[PDB]
RNA sequence: AUAAUAGUAAAGAUGAAAUAAUAAUAAUAAUUAUAAGACUAAUAUAUGUGAAAAUAUUAAUUAAAUAUUAACUGACAUUGAGGGAUUAAAACUAGAGUAGCGAAACGGAUUCGAUACCCGUGUAGUUCUAGUAGUAAACUAUGAAUACAAUUAUUUAUAAUAUAUAUAUAAAUAAUAAAUGAAAAUGAAAGUAUUCCACCUGAAGAGUACGUUAGCAAUAAUGAAACUCAAAACAAUAGACG
């Protein structure tokens, strides 16, 4: 059932997420981890097309939101950025994003 | 394609290459 | 280079402990000196460091301070030992040996 | 000219089934497997499967790794 | 009853112990044979032409070129011994 | 006499197996096509070649 | 982790080549018994040569007593006692190596399974029966 | 049982050897004068047994100075391959 | 207590490479008082046999023989050069204890050498040798050897 | 520690047989016979 | 590379010599002692594994991977614009290391000349850690998936009929029938069909100019038009030439 398969494949990531965490330098794991989380969200859309019940019973007994199974998941850097799975900073914005964002802090009254 | 066309190509990517190491000191001036 | 706070280090300068003298049998008899001979941040004589070892804050006489080799990312090898004549070769960061 | 060599065939214990790589600690077996200066021989002269062929290999060259050979 | 005496009664095993198979004794009566041996005892270990490979480096793709052209030379060469001896035998069965 | 392009169906054999299993489900095997067998060359075999031998 | 380790123990007392193979053995098998593990067989290969002379621990060693050891112990705890078989001067050359427990948990070492015997069991079933 | 395999070869334009080696005797005038010599080195030069070895090169030089060559034959295996290669290569039907 | 040495065997090595011949004859020399005197351990004893010492006696190339630059890599500099390590035996008359004979790479004078050895001029010198080996030299691992030759 | 001790003296003591593999000994059948034993 | 022991007058390279190192310690060669950088011999087929790039000295920790059976689920699948990750060698930014090889440079050679092919000294590079960039004849010059189609030989795995290796099913390789093709040839496809994505519309201009984006930089991506022409291109055949 889906939600067992799930389940049995969040074991899997926690695991090998911590290994990756271990050892930042392998990049088929890192690939084999973005193959399997896909995997997790693909089954999981069809457990809400078929029985949104269990659908959201499991995804919230889990730690995971509709958001998080619905929109594109790439692994990208960012990801690891914005949610701090090492703790140091992988991609670099530009000057030109970089002062956009800057401009873009307003600190408006409001 | 052959070593006809291949051959074109070599030289073609080889003089533009010559021509932008020649134009180096142009490029710095015109660019800051 | 690597000290931080909680680490333990030890001078051995009047030499070998009690607490390994008495612990000969099993500190002396299986050379296990090596484990604490060649550590980072303790001092020994010379001559009980092995040929090889990065040292540094060397001495030029026995009952002299170390003079070498003390400033910051500074370090010393250590060549030759010659008991006869009561000296050893100490390759110097300058590069000299001394 | 058609001199056969099945007495190895009889004698080589490494085709009668044993797992190779066990033998590792046992450095005469290996012994005949090599030449004078040890080298191993080609698949064409022990005549082995690929698979034992193979685990022998790998037995030898660990078997020189503890020193043994 | 005390050390290094007995040891001299060992030594020649400790030497012999120690062998790196290269090792070869020339009859007395005639040389010939025991250069000619060793001669061919080189050739097997194939030390004559890999250090004359060794010389000079080679790029890894040509050395894997070159490996996969004298392994298909060889199979060839067998292939066609093979071949030559069906053929023979042929011959004398009366084909 | 044996004889060519029949399958045992699951519903043909209701005992357990050698190892006490039940089979309930067709298996790998039986999910192929054996269009060959029908037109492959059969091999003739008699019990008197074993008594020969 | 079932572990299986070669040892070859250095001898400088040549009156008594098990000696320091003695104390060595002592010590380690009491590093890894207190250490959550358990010894599962411990016999040794003899007096043997080295094939070339290896020089370690300032010395040019041409022989060693060679000895066997199986146990069990958790990988963190294994590998330091790796750690101090390679810094310890008394051994000269040393390799652990594990042996599979998925499909029989009772393994016998290497050179027991070479022979037709391949388990604890069936060494003692043999001694037994031929006893 | 488990002997290395049989590799075949892909189809040829001919089966044939370059430079087979045919069956061929030595004239032994030049073996009666390795014996010679031997003898020289042993006994001594034209000593009295060399004589006998001497007499058998007078022998065997008189007329030739390899004496009489015959039996110059050549392997016809050439003939042979090129005749039944198209049978024996096992080639597929067409 | 006193050091008392004296020689055993004689070591002839002979390297022959494109360019050049150099065949070096040394002597092994041991001492017997050595193991006399105590303090010495069984692994002193044995890495002291194991071990011989070895002292050069007469080292010469095929350019003490009149070849000059080019001549030094073929077949007959090192033919007398062999012949000349021989007679040089022969006169120094070493020949009292066998002759171990180690040997290197090919070049071109090992035919030379194993010519003369087994010539007539050799003839009186191998009864005088007992065991032969070769050195020649190989790398398991890496040096980067130099590139190729475009010649 | 006492079964150390023991196992340890049993292994090292000079009467144990020690097995150096010098040659290829000469001379299963105890185990299948416990089997059938302890099977039929 | 350094040091020692003996030990001589030459050693090294080349088709042949000199550039650099020798009887000023006295080399080269041999045997020993110390340090360092780099690499990995047969095995060996890169076989095989891996998405590609890659991957073979040994042991260990973590993660992934195969076949059969049982059960479970229930069309949850294929492809995949945009997007994301990885991506040889060279190159660049910091920090360690630099044995050997080695752009550049300087010398020695051959030639009429030689800005080279050969020889010497050899800086960057080549090596480890953290990074940037995302390019190759990155090639099977052949995107992924599904159903099907006639033979042979060799290996690998599965199944007990056995009496002690015969019998059936899968995969790889090699040679083919039919088919396809401009032919060379492909031959679980380059055949018979279905689905999805990327790309092409004469040569030269030109992957150039301009703009934009991103990079510390070298640069990478995107990417025209004007002038000229009836050219331009592949497979195979027969000579001539080497
Ligand atoms: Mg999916
Ligand atoms: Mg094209
Ligand atoms: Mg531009
Ligand atoms: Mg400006
Ligand atoms: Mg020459
Ligand atoms: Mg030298
Ligand atoms: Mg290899
Ligand atoms: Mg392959
Ligand atoms: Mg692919
Ligand atoms: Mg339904
Ligand atoms: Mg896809
Ligand atoms: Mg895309
Ligand atoms: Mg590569
Ligand atoms: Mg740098
Ligand atoms: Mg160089
Ligand atoms: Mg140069
Ligand atoms: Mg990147
Ligand atoms: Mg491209
Ligand atoms: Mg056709
Ligand atoms: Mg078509
Ligand atoms: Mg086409
Ligand atoms: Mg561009
Ligand atoms: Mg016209
Ligand atoms: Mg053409
Ligand atoms: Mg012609």
């Amino acid at each position: 059932s889906s939600e067992v398969q799930a389940a049995c494949m969040t074991v899997r990531i926690q695991n090998m997420a911590n290994h990756i965490k271990e050892h930042r330098k392998d990049f088929a794991n890192t690939r084999n981890l973005r193959i399997l989380v896909q995997q997790r969200q693909a089954i999981l859309r069809y457990l809400k097309r078929d029985n949104p019940e269990k659908y959201y019973w499991t995804i919230q007994k889990l730690g995971l939101n509709d958001a998080a199974i619905t929109d594109e998941f790439n692994m990208d850097r960012r990801y690891m950025q914005d949610y701090e799975f090492f703790g140091d900073k992988i991609l670099i914005r530009d000057s030109k994003k970089v002062a956009n964002q800057k401009r873009k802090e307003i600190r408006k009254q409001k | 394609d052959s070593v006809m066309r291949k051959r074109k190509k070599k030289m073609k990517k080889h003089k533009l290459r010559k021509r932008r190491k020649r134009e180096k000191a142009e490029r710095r001036k015109l660019s800051q | 280079d690597g000290l931080r706070p909680g680490d333990v280090v030890e001078s051995f300068r009047r030499g070998i402990p009690q607490t390994l003298l008495n612990e000969m049998g099993g500190k002396v008899d299986p050379a296990i000196l090596s484990v604490k001979t060649t550590q980072r941040g303790n001092c020994l004589p010379i001559s009980m460091i092995p040929i090889g070892t990065i040292i540094h804050n060397v001495g030029i006489t026995p009952v002299g301070p170390g003079k070498f080799c003390r400033s910051a990312g500074t370090y010393a090898r250590v060549l030759a030992k010659l008991p006869e004549k009561k000296k050893a070769i100490v390759r110097l960061q300058s590069g000299e040996h001394r | 000219k058609y001199q056969a060599n099945k007495n190895s065939n009889r004698n080589d214990i490494m085709k009668s089934g044993a797992n190779p790589l066990e033998f590792y600690a046992r450095p005469r077996i290996l012994s005949r497997y090599v030449t004078s200066t040890g080298r191993i021989q080609h698949r064409d002269i022990t005549g082995l499967s690929a698979k034992n062929q193979r685990r022998l290999s790998k037995a030898i060259r660990r078997c020189q790794a503890i020193g043994l050979m | 009853l005390s050390e290094a005496e007995i040891a001299r009664s060992s030594v020649e095993n400790a030497q012999m112990r120690f062998n790196s198979g290269k090792s070869i004794i020339v009859n007395k009566n005639n040389p010939a044979e025991s250069f000619k041996r060793l001669n061919r005892i080189m050739f097997e270990n194939n030390i004559p032409g890999d250090k004359r490979s060794q010389r000079f480096y080679m790029k890894p793709g040509k050395v894997a070129e070159l490996k996969r052209s004298q392994r298909h030379r060889k199979e060839f060469m067998m292939g066609f011994k093979r071949l030559i001896e069906i053929v023979k035998d042929a011959k004398r069965k009366g084909y | 006499g044996h004889i060519i392009g029949k399958l045992v169906d699951v519903t043909e054999q209701p005992h357990a197996n050698n190892k006490g299993l039940y089979k309930t489900r067709p298996n790998s095997s039986d999910k192929r096509v054996g269009v060959k067998r029908l037109y492959r060359p059969p091999k003739l075999t008699y019990v008197e070649d074993r008594l020969r031998s | 982790m079932l572990y299986e380790l070669i040892g070859l123990v250095r001898i400088t007392n040549s009156n008594a080549p098990k000696l320091e193979a003695k104390e060595l053995s002592s010590t380690i098998g009491k590093l890894i018994i207190q250490n959550r593990g358990v010894v599962r067989d411990i016999v040794p290969m003899g007096i043997r040569y080295l094939p070339k002379i290896m020089k370690k621990d300032q010395e040019k060693h041409f022989r060693a007593y060679h000895f066997l050891m199986l146990f069990d112990s958790s990988a963190a705890v294994q590998s330091e006692i790796l750690r101090t078989l390679k810094k310890d001067p008394r051994v000269i050359r040393s390799s652990i190596v594990k042996v599979d427990l998925d499909k029989q948990l009772d393994r016998a070492s290497s050179l027991h399974r070479s022979l037709g015997k391949k388990s604890i069991l069936e060494l003692v079933n043999e001694d037994y029966q031929s006893i | 049982s488990g002997k290395p395999p049989v590799y075949r070869l892909p189809p040829l334009p001919r089966l044939k050897v370059k430079k087979p080696i045919i069956r061929q005797e030595a004239n032994k005038c030049l073996v009666l004068m390795s014996n010679l010599l031997q003898c020289w080195s042993s006994y001594g030069h034209m000593s009295p047994k060399c004589a006998g070895l001497v007499t058998e090169l007078k022998s065997c030089t008189s007329e030739s100075a390899l004496g009489k060559r015959n039996n110059v034959q050549k392997s016809n295996i050439n003939y042979h391959a090129a005749r039944l290669y198209d049978r024996i290569n096992g080639k597929p039907h067409d | 207590y006193k050091p008392k040495e004296e020689v055993v065997k004689y070591i002839l090595h002979g390297k022959f490479t494109k360019n050049n011949t150099h065949l070096t004859f040394s002597s092994v020399v041991e001492d017997k008082n050595f193991h006399k005197n105590k303090g010495l351990t069984y692994n002193d004893t044995m890495l002291y046999y194991l071990n011989l010492p070895q002292k050069v006696k007469i080292s010469l190339s095929t350019g003490c023989l009149g070849f000059r630059k080019a001549a030094r890599g073929e077949y007959e500099a090192a033919f007398q050069t062999s012949g000349r390590m021989f007679e040089l035996i022969k006169e120094k008359n070493m020949l009292n204890k066998d002759i171990e004979v180690v040997m290197d790479d090919f070049g071109k004078g090992r035919a030379a050498f194993i010519s003369a050895l087994v010539g007539k001029e050799g003839a009186s010198v191998v009864k005088k040798v007992v065991k032969i080996s070769d050195a020649t030299k190989l790398k398991f691992g890496g040096v980067r050897s130099p590139k190729m030759r475009r010649l | 520690e006492s079964q150390l001790l023991k196992k340890i003296d049993k292994v090292f003591n000079d009467e144990t047989e020690e097995f150096t593999d010098a040659y290829d000994v000469t001379s299963g059948n105890t185990t299948l016979q416990t089997q059938i034993n302890n099977a039929i």
